[PDB]
């Protein structure tokens, strides 16, 4: 299928409710929330969690943002 | 920048956007596929 997974589209719609210069900060907050609420601790899972969050503007075609910069994982 | 500019409030935008709930679910789904 050429259309994206429905959940990804819902995420992109939520991201579009924010200004570009808020997107990376809020995605970092969202990643921290997932990591702690779900107890994600395995190193590769934690790294992939934060990477996925930082790439979401680009996964969503939020062209004014690109990929969010790396910040040390807690 | 001025007192009557757009003045984005990122934490308020986050809560208004349902804390990016669908993004959180997506992030979680991708994370557990690692390796
Ligand atoms: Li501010």
């Amino acid at each position: 299928p050429e259309q994206r997974p429905p959940l990804l589209r819902l995420c992109c719609t939520q991201l579009h409710q924010q200004n570009p210069q808020c997107t990376c900060s809020t995605l970092r907050r969202a990643a921290m929330a997932v990591r702690t609420r779900q107890g994600i601790s395995a190193s590769s899972q934690v790294q992939r969690l934060f990477e996925t969050a930082r790439h979401l503007p680009k996964t969503c075609n939020f062209a004014g943002v690109g990929v969010c910069p790396f910040q040390a994982v807690p | 920048a001025g007192p009557f500019g757009p003045r984005p409030k990122c934490p308020s935008q986050f809560v208004s956007a349902h804390r990016l709930s669908a993004c959180q679910k997506w992030i979680h789904k991708q994370a557990t596929s690692a390796g």
